[PDB]
């Protein structure tokens, strides 16, 4: 029950690895999809791929 | 940039800009290369053959 305005969420990232599948990275504002989940951690640099 | 008319051919590979700040060949932040590809290994399903 809110809007996730990613226009500022991708932010002034030095390098945003936004490798995304199933949708173009820009066409999500007009989408009105269902709930979203958030989780994060930290990984050593080499194996980010 | 936008949608193309029926029965049209375009070959332009110019860098595409979405969030301003054109890269001018850098292909980095706020810019994506228009041309993409994928592998064709035989061990793929009917949804990728």
């Amino acid at each position: 029950n809110c809007v996730a305005d990613y226009s500022v969420l991708y932010n002034l990232a030095p390098f945003f690895t936004f490798k995304c599948y199933g949708v173009s990275p820009t066409k999500l504002n007009d989408l009105c999809f269902t709930n979203v989940y958030a989780d994060s951690f930290v990984i050593r640099g080499d194996e980010v791929r | 940039k936008s949608n193309l008319k029926p029965f049209e051919r375009d070959i332009s590979t110019e860098i595409y800009q979405a969030g301003n700040k054109p890269c001018n060949g850098v292909a980095g932040f706020n810019c994506y290369f228009p041309l993409r590809s994928y592998s064709f290994r035989p061990t793929y399903g009917v949804g990728h053959q």
